[PDB]
């Protein structure tokens, strides 16, 4: 009968073996991985990269291109939205649409579609000449009736250009940012797993401003907050 | 006949079982209907929800500082001097005691109402808004950390929150003051109501519970006056020629 | 036999199981210790958006620190290094001294005895109110005797020199001048020749100076220290 | 073999009878919560319309006369001659063109509403409530027989509902003037606004039609304005030193 009892724990403990190499194996990958990529990190932080000779490279190595198309549902009753899904306008008396409970009753701001859960992602949008504008990351549970500040204890994640000269992020309380030249495309990079957001320049390469050390502990979305009526609107470059 | 006996309880079990479908049906029809009126109100709710209130107030005297008058109608006070000459009113919680200070009556929790104050050939005056839940015993500082929402005229000058650096540069006198309060967005205005110009706006604030309008006189034989509401014509008879000139 | 035959299966297998844990320990601690490098390089790079105080714990992760101790068979006669042989005084005229080769006939150069072949290094030296300098590395095969050899980072040295006490210039073509409000009071050389980079920082309050373009290494450098002025004022290593 | 068998049923049978009861409870508690949120919407529905409305007018340019010049803000109006001529104004059922009067935007069924006018240096005008099934095509008496209560001036005198035998004995000129009405008890009222004092007030009537406001405007070409709602600051932002001194 002990043979028996031998066969048993000999199945066992192969199979203990096995799962030991899978284990290995997937060390293994997550070493090399770690490799390049910080390769890719070194080569991306290497200096103050302007001449777009990285740029481009470090956004297409170490961040994927998101597609992101504006929903109606969300939409502030002035807001206007284009058939394309990507534009927005400020029109002169708000509309008359229902009250479901996923639209801004009251603040001027329109979601995104699609939420992330982890990744790496990365999108552009054109500002142009206009005087005011706030961008940035919002969570899903943030509260959309009534006025709330729209502050990262709140689950808002912003920055922009308000009076047509002054730009400043959106903290408690509000904080001056002082740029030597006009940005007219503001590209925003998201990681999750580090906890890092990032406005950058996109037409030179120039670093505007990064939160960083943040635990989110849910799902995030692109928002977009406009407030004057302006012949300009905000573009969404598609990828 | 432990089989036939065992089986003979299908039927009752189909019978629950119906039971339980048909409630399960009414349930459902109910509920819709129910559904359906709710929305009805939901929609009448939101049609009436953008509407500018105007109120008219009226003084609790149950708030008011031991050495303030009122008059008949509590549309108007004055400071006395020292006019507790044989008179006692009692310290129940909800009274003053160091401040001269009087409330309002009615409690406000949603929409945006407005009020208008006469403050002429006064010296030293405050009108604002205040939270239900301050404190009423002993020295307290008037500042919106405590709840209060006021603005004041003080030796001359015309002061905000009552922080002595963010003086106003008013260009005449005040005769007629507008209180404005909207209470979704932490509004708190106020106007000057004879070019209808916007004088003042505090920042923004949560309230989370119910204000109640807060009046303070500094000076000494004086009178404030509430305007009141516009009544019309009720409780009077209107001949045919027509009533004109009412007083 | 049977029982025997299935027991040192068993034991084979666990051998089995125990080197793979193993190999799995080894791969867990290579990945750690890439982890922490990014960790060191991210907030290197964050803080050197305007300024920080993490200049003086970085370096302490990244590189090495230096024992840098001078070679007197490589001093100049004109320069006198301390009997530590970590520091140098420009001397009045040039004492007695054979010609030697590894001597720099016309600069006024002195190097040190160890050699830097591979690795990433630093060392600071302190200036003070310093007139005139120069500081950086030089290669073995450059020459050490005509004094045309005009200054280039493509000759094998990689100098920068403060002049006046108002012009901190690298010693490239053109004259690459640097702006600097404060005059600082010590110095940080980073030294990398897997990537062939040469990083020149204040070591007062963490604020970038120079960067040399990428060019790539060929051979072990030896520390260069140029006095041409004589100033009380003298240069100490840490 | 079927003895066990329906045993074997009959345990799954009672099992899953619960799910009944778990069904049923959770539809009590629910429509508990569902009956709380009802009668606190009836309560606040029962403490909205008490009160007084200050209502925000805005004109419609569709009842116009072809002759007024009305603002791209829709909230002033002026009378001007031979500049719409040679511009083609469509002939609508609901057009003015006998007297040069506009409506308002809004119409009323029920409650009190008020509103303000600036008449500061207008020498000839006329501001009231019409029914919105008066006669638009036809010179129509501004009479209350036909659905008009208004007040009026006219060559330098302050009149009633324009019978000439019903001047007004002012004592002073009038800057601002204002309009209340009360739908329930056929109540339209006419304040001086200087010092909230009251002017006139028609004889009670039964509307049972929707009202709506009404302006007409004489030889003159001075316009006039009519007082927005009180706004606050919303569509700006606000400091944390707070807002000063706010002009449009
Ligand atoms: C109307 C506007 C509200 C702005 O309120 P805030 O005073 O909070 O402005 P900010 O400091 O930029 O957050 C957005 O709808």
């Amino acid at each position: 009968e002990e043979k028996k009892t031998q066969f048993r724990k000999k199945k066992r403990e192969q199979e203990l073996r096995e799962m030991a190499w899978s284990t290995m194996k997937q060390e293994q990958s997550t070493r090399v991985k770690l490799l390049e990529e910080l390769r890719w990190r070194s080569i991306q932080y290497a200096s103050r990269g302007e001449r777009h000779s990285a740029y481009n490279e470090w956004k297409k190595a170490l961040f994927k291109p998101a597609d992101v198309i504006l929903d109606p549902k969300t939409a502030n009753p002035i807001l206007l939205v284009s058939e394309d899904q990507r534009s927005v306008q400020r029109a002169k008396e708000p509309q008359d649409l229902p009250d479901n409970p996923e639209r801004f009753n009251w603040h001027y701001c329109v979601l995104g579609c699609e939420s992330f859960i982890s990744g790496r992602h990365y999108w552009e949008v054109e500002v142009g000449d206009r005087k005011e504008w706030h961008i940035g990351v919002c969570s899903k549970n943030v509260q959309r009736k009534g006025w709330v500040k729209m502050t990262p204890e709140n689950g808002f994640w912003t920055m922009g250009l308000t009076d047509g000269n002054k730009y400043r992020t959106l903290t408690e309380p509000r904080t001056n940012l002082k740029l030597p030249k006009t940005p007219k495309k503001v590209g925003v990079f998201l990681d999750y797993e580090t906890g890092d957001i990032s406005f950058y320049n996109a037409v030179d390469g120039s670093h505007i401003h990064t939160f960083l050390d943040v635990s989110f502990s849910e799902a995030l979305y692109p928002v977009f907050r406009i407030l004057t009526l302006e012949p300009t609107a905000l573009t969404i470059c598609p990828a | 006949k432990e089989k036939k006996i065992l089986s003979g309880e299908k039927e009752f079990e189909r019978e629950t079982r119906e039971i339980a479908l048909k409630e399960l049906e009414k349930e459902r029809v109910q509920k819709e209907e129910e559904l359906q009126v709710k929305e009805k109100l939901q929609e009448e709710l939101r049609w009436r929800r953008t509407f500018l209130h105007a109120v008219d107030v009226v003084l609790d005297p149950d708030t008011a500082h031991p050495d303030l008058f009122l008059s008949e109608d509590r549309r108007s006070v004055r400071r006395c001097p020292f006019r507790h000459l044989g008179e006692s009113v009692p310290d129940n919680p909800e009274r003053f005691d160091s401040q001269p200070c009087v409330l309002g009556r009615e409690s406000f929790a949603s929409g945006k109402h407005y009020w208008e104050v006469e403050v002429e050939n006064v010296i030293e005056w405050t009108v604002g808004v205040c939270r239900d839940s301050v404190e009423r015993k002993g020295e307290v500082l008037l500042i919106p950390q405590n709840g209060f929402w006021t603005l004041e005229m003080h030796k001359g000058q015309y002061r905000a929150v009552s922080s002595p650096d963010r003086i106003l540069p008013l260009k005449e006198s005040l005769c007629r003051v507008g209180v404005f309060l909207d209470y979704e967005a932490g509004d708190v205005s106020f106007y000057n109501m004879r070019d209808r110009s916007h004088i003042y706006t505090c920042p923004r604030s949560a309230f989370s519970v119910p204000v109640r309008p807060f009046f303070r006189l500094g000076c000494e034989d004086s009178p404030i006056f509430i305007c009141p509401a516009l009544t019309g014509a009720n409780g009077v008879t209107v001949p045919e020629e027509g009533l004109t000139l009412h007083r | 036999k049977e029982k025997i035959a299935l027991s040192r299966e068993t034991e084979r297998e666990r051998e089995m199981k125990e080197m793979g844990y193993a190999a799995t320990e080894q791969e867990i601690s290579l990945r750690e210790k890439l982890q922490e490098e990014l960790k060191w390089r991210k907030i290197q790079y964050m803080a050197r958006g305007e300024k920080s105080l993490a200049y003086h714990e970085w370096k302490m992760a990244l590189f090495k620190p230096a024992d840098v101790i001078l070679d007197p068979d490589t001093a100049n006669a004109i320069l006198l290094v301390s009997e530590d042989q970590r520091s140098v005084q420009r001397a009045e005229e040039p004492r007695d001294l054979p010609d030697n080769p590894e001597r720099f006939e016309w600069r006024y150069c002195v190097l040190g005895c160890e050699n830097f072949t591979s690795g990433r290094h630093y060392w600071e030296v302190e200036v003070g109110d310093r007139k005139e300098w120069h500081i950086g590395v030089c290669s073995k095969n450059v020459e050490r005797k005509k004094g045309w050899v005009k200054m280039t980072p493509e000759n094998g040295y990689w100098t920068m020199g403060l002049t006046d006490g108002n012009k901190y210039r690298a010693l490239t073509e053109p004259r690459t001048n640097l702006k600097l409000p404060e005059p600082p009071r010590k110095v940080g050389i980073f030294l990398d020749y897997e990537t062939g980079e040469i990083s020149f920082y204040n070591a007062t309050d963490g604020s970038h100076i120079y960067t040399f373009p990428h060019a790539s290494f060929s051979e072990p450098l030896y520390p260069v220290f140029r006095i041409l002025t004589l100033e009380p004022t003298a240069l100490t290593i840490c």
